[PDB]
RNA sequence: ACCUCGGAGCAGAACCCAACCUCCGAGCAGUACAUGCUAAGACUUCACCAGUCAAAGCGAACCUCAAUUGAUCCA
């Protein structure tokens, strides 16, 4: 959720710039 | 609203600039292996770990248990150097495992097993069918000594009780076969209980074998406090466990406190606690053996109930939870006319007042 | 969200429960079948350090399968 | 729908309820499904299976059906072979 | 360009289904299940009666 | 009491003794229940069509049984890796 | 009365084991859009290293029963080349005995497309089946 | 009656229809042949082929599939007569 | 029912027993309008009678 | 000018949410012919009608897609 600690923890696309 | 994380993010380790100069994973493999070495991480968010049944594991157990022999390891590995380096000399060899020709001498790779590493994964296969959990309460202990008991039904054939062999009482109609290394000065008490197949106390145990004060490799001459009784796992009930235990006590030990009569063919008698039978004897002996094996109902049972219980044989049957139906409504809208039959107890006419 | 332990998905991606327990919500390691060939290009275009960590639903089952209860006495 | 009749002074009943529903004596209305026989073509399995279906109806529905209908069609029928006998009865029901 | 045809079985004789089949391709012979005899046989399509 | 019924055959009756001994209680009488229905007119007439099905089927043995693969598959593997485990030269009793 | 004959009419059976053996235990079914499989009992994983191979069997919940390593000095001491295909099935066929010893012989196993082309894989699973382990473990009772 | 020949022509149905399958997958297998030699031929006569795209090499390839099929076709007819 | 009939002393078991017995016991209520064809006999009291 | 259906915003984080508001689309297509039969438990476009998912089981090998659509009577 985005109101929790663990908010954004799926986040990828930053990772892959392709 | 935001809240900061409780503790370091998965992927804040990593940089995120310069991400050219970062070597990429090339293959799947890779990533699987890196994913499942970071599954077992203590992650401070909520998991599977967290909740699928742990029983608590951190925690730790008491060894009881006979001292590592002390080995000197550096010649030891000199040593196997030097036996891989006379197997690297031979050219046989290398043309049998290009050739994809290279049997093992299985009896010889077994024995070495037993006799440098067989403690370790017998002690983990009996921690994982719960021995510890349900004989020391959770103490745990390496047997140091192998042991090798074996049945005997006929003329020719083995059928041992290996670490989870499978035996019925037809095979296990007599007392086994035990061998075990033991020098001239040393007593034994060997132990055989039943784990499972206790019918009024559903913690309890049945001692099957009971031989105290074995003068080395003399099994013949090691009193009989418990005359040995064949298993008897119930019809309906499920696979039962048997476990032989060794131990070797310093000086001699006697009690007839625990001593049974000559038939003792009373359950009540044979009423057995190995955490309450080890707290007694705690002192003098230690175990140092340890041999299993499963147990299923065959035609031997009912005779075992029938002429040395005298007791009439209880039979078990695996159920399962009624299904479940919600509540009933006086209008199930749209459901299909099926519906009524969810709720009825007999599928038979009735008639009310006529 | 997607589905874990005794959680079922449907055609349409609709996550059902398998059995009669409690929901939970965790975040666990993504890793995805070696068929899926989108996914598996993704994940190899990722460097070392790096995990996906998606959302996933589990059941926690309630009750036992089933007990033994004494039916004879013969 | 003719609550008094110009030859009885008699309530009548709507003949189309007749003809496309079922009462049960509980006070159930048991009525098929709308196109489950048009177009089975375009219809998955899974679709006509539970078009296929006999299906109870509201109590605002029930309730209508009742007022459209006369006390004829709701008295305790005893037909030979009725394959809805088992049903017009309620059995385990509370409140 | 797609038209809907009706296929009937050899054995298990009653017995048909209707699917769609390009209008420009030959007629079709199908293993398709059979209910009334519980075994797959062929289906010969017969009476095409639709045009989608 | 199976084995004093002597309206049984001996060879069906020793026969029907092998094949249902799951239902034999202490004093060797043969036990069959019945549940299917509420009415004991019902339930005596399952009984006795079963009581007749073993005759009838004990005594014609040239049946041939049906195999299953549902619950005695696990059951004959387990059996087979049992017997796998069987090699010394000496042991008696 | 007969004092023996108190039963307990309630059975309660502690073996871990009892329940999948009776084949009436509860897999983890789904997960259904990751890799592997968690619906098993047991499962066969076999870690590749460069200088040595090593197979285990365990449990669902993580525990390993039998594992068979070319670090193990009993095998070591004996086998040639302890990355060879040669080395992988003698691998297969002491821990085929190990588990045939520790009782079980049901069991899954799951590999990649490429592991299960692999040769060493293919003459591994032959290992296990000549030595008498079936996998392919059975299904639930009542699922 | 009609039950019995229901019955009977059902019975003989089930004989036909084994017999039949085996003869459709064989056809199936044919054709599925056929079709795979008609496209190697296609893509074999296009072969030699200087510029561009299926503008011109295509037609003519497509002409020269032509002429030999009315060149087997000729030949059948006189092998028929 | 029948039973509960012939305890009450209703219905006579002494002579034969016919949809006039049953009619004039008051045990069925027979109505020729609305298509009743007659009594039947079903088996709910089939012990204890 | 529009009238039916779907995706995005408005409507930022359970659901819902108007506009002769801003933008895209749909009225098909492709592949098997178990696209068989049954059956717990659920969702649901704020009613109904429609619509959606699905365990177990019986059989048999060992489904893509977003919308892609039309009730009753009657023929
Ligand atoms: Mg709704
Ligand atoms: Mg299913």
């Amino acid at each position: 959720y985005k109101t929790k600690p663990t908010h954004g923890i799926g986040k990828y696309k930053h990772l892959i710039k392709a | 609203r935001r809240t900061p994380p409780l503790g370091p993010m998965p992927n804040s380790d990593i940089d995120l600039s310069n991400l050219e100069r970062l070597e990429k994973y090339r293959s799947f493999d890779r990533y699987r292996r890196r994913a499942e070495q970071e599954a077992q991480a203590p992650h401070w968010w909520r998991t599977y770990r967290e909740y699928f049944g742990e029983k608590t594991d951190p925690k730790e157990k008491i060894d009881i248990g006979l001292p590592p022999p002390k080995v000197s390891r550096t010649q030891q590995l000199l040593e196997r150097k030097q036996a891989i380096q006379e197997l690297r000399a031979n050219v046989e060899e290398e043309r049998a495992a290009r050739l994809r020709t290279a049997s093992v001498p299985l009896d010889a790779v077994r024995a070495e097993w037993e006799r440098t590493c067989g403690p370790y994964h017998k002690q983990r296969l009996a921690e994982y069918y719960g021995l510890y959990r349900d004989l020391f309460h959770g103490a745990t202990f390496v047997p140091r000594v192998p042991l090798h008991v074996a049945y005997a039904v006929g003329e020719d054939d083995l059928m041992p009780v290996y670490c989870g062999n499978e035996v019925t009482p037809t095979e296990a109609a007599q007392a086994p076969e035990v061998t075990y290394e033991a020098e001239e000065g040393s007593l034994w008490t060997l132990l055989l209980t039943s784990l499972d197949g206790h019918l009024l106390e559903p913690d309890a145990e049945y001692l099957h074998w009971l031989l105290t004060n074995i003068p080395g490799n003399r099994v013949a001459e090691g009193q009989v406090t418990c005359p040995y009784l064949p298993p008897f796992p119930a019809r309906g009930s499920g696979i039962h466990r048997l476990a032989f235990l060794l131990f070797k006590q310093d000086q001699p030990i006697d009690f007839s406190e625990d001593a049974r009569p000559s038939p003792c063919y009373q359950l009540a008698q044979r009423t057995f606690r190995t955490f309450d039978f080890y707290k007694k004897h705690q002192e003098t002996m230690t175990p140092a053996g340890l041999s299993f094996f499963q147990c299923r109902w065959d035609d031997s049972v009912t005779y075992i109930f029938h002429q040395l219980l005298d007791m009439r044989e209880p039979v078990f049957e695996f159920v399962r939870p009624p299904p479940y139906h919600p509540k009933q409504k006086r209008f199930p809208h749209r459901q299909p006319l099926r519906y009524l039959d969810r709720y009825r107890d007999s599928h038979e006419p009735t008639y009310g007042i006529y | 969200w997607h589905p874990g332990a005794h959680v079922g998905v449907g055609k349409n991606k609709c996550l059902y429960a398998l059995e009669e327990g409690i929901v939970r919500y965790t975040k666990e390691v993504y890793v995805p079948h070696p068929r899926n060939t989108e996914a598996v290009d993704l994940i190899t275009r990722l460097p070392k350090g790096a995990v996906l960590y998606k959302t996933f639903v589990h059941v926690v089952p309630a009750k036992p399968e089933g007990t033994f209860k004494l039916v004879a006495m013969l | 729908l003719t609550y008094f009749s110009a030859r009885k002074g008699k309530r009548k009943t709507v003949k189309a309820v007749i003809d496309r529903f079922l009462r049960l004596h509980c006070g159930l209305w048991v009525r098929r499904k709308a196109g489950y026989k048009k177009k089975l073509w375009k219809k998955t399995p899974a679709r006509k299976k539970r078009l296929r279906e006999f299906v109870f109806c509201n109590k605002t529905q029930s309730k209508l059906l009742d007022k459209m209908t006369t006390s004829f069609w709701k008295r305790r029928n005893w037909y030979v072979d009725d394959p809805y006998q088992k049903y017009h009865d309620r059995t385990n029901l509370k409140v | 360009k797609n038209i809907l045809v009706r296929m009937v079985s050899e054995a298990g004789t009653g017995f048909c289904f209707n699917t769609k089949r390009n209008r420009l391709r030959e007629k079709l012979t199908l293993l398709h299940y059979d209910p009334v005899v519980k075994q797959r046989v062929l289906f010969v399509e017969k009476k095409k009666i639709r045009s989608l | 009491h199976l084995a004093t019924a002597e309206w049984i055959a001996e060879p069906v009756r020793q026969k029907i003794a092998i094949t249902h001994k799951n239902k034999i209680n202490r004093l060797g009488e043969l036990i069959l229940t019945s549940e299917s229905s509420r009415y004991q007119f019902r339930n005596l007439a399952d009984c006795l069509q079963k009581i007749r099905d073993m005759i009838t089927e004990a005594s014609q043995t040239p049946k041939e049984p049906t195999k299953e693969d549902v619950k005695l598959h696990r059951i004959r593997i387990e059996n087979m890796n049992r017997e796998r485990l069987r090699q010394k030269r000496i042991h008696s009793a | 009365p007969v004092e023996n004959e108190a039963v307990a009419p309630e059975f309660t059976n502690r073996n871990p084991r009892n329940l999948e053996l009776l084949s009436v235990a509860r897999k983890e079914r789904g997960w259904r859009t990751v890799f592997p499989s968690r619906e098993f009992w047991h499962r066969l994983r076999v870690i590749r290293t460069q200088h040595h191979v090593e197979a285990l069997v365990e449990h669902q919940n993580g525990k390993v029963v039998v594992s068979a390593s070319t670090r193990e000095w009993a095998i070591k001491k004996h086998l040639y080349s302890t990355r060879n295909v040669v080395a992988c099935e003698s691998i297969g066929r002491v821990l085929a005995q190990r588990c045939l010893e520790a009782g079980i012989n049901f069991m899954v196993y799951q590999p990649t497309p490429w592991e299960a082309a692999s040769d060493s894989m293919k003459r591994l699973q032959s290992a296990m089946t000549e030595g008498g382990v079936v996998l392919r473990e059975p299904q639930r009772i009542y699922e | 009656q009609k039950r019995r020949e229901r019955e009977q022509h059902i019975a003989e149905c089930m004989a036909k229809m084994p017999q039949m399958i085996v003869n459709w997958q064989q056809q199936q297998r044919e054709n599925w042949e056929k079709a795979q030699a008609d496209k190697e031929r296609r893509a074999r006569l296009q072969a030699e082929a200087q510029e561009l795209l299926g503008y011109q090499v295509d037609p003519r390839s497509a002409r020269f599939q032509e002429l030999l099929q009315d060149l087997e076709k000729k030949e059948r007819k006189r092998l028929k007569e | 029912r029948l039973q509960y009939l012939i305890d009450l002393g209703r219905v006579d078991p002494s002579q034969p027993i016919d949809l006039t017995q049953l009619v004039n016991g008051r045990g069925v209520t027979i109505q020729p309008l609305k298509r009743d064809y007659g009594v039947q006999l079903v088996e709910e009291g089939a012990d204890t009678f």
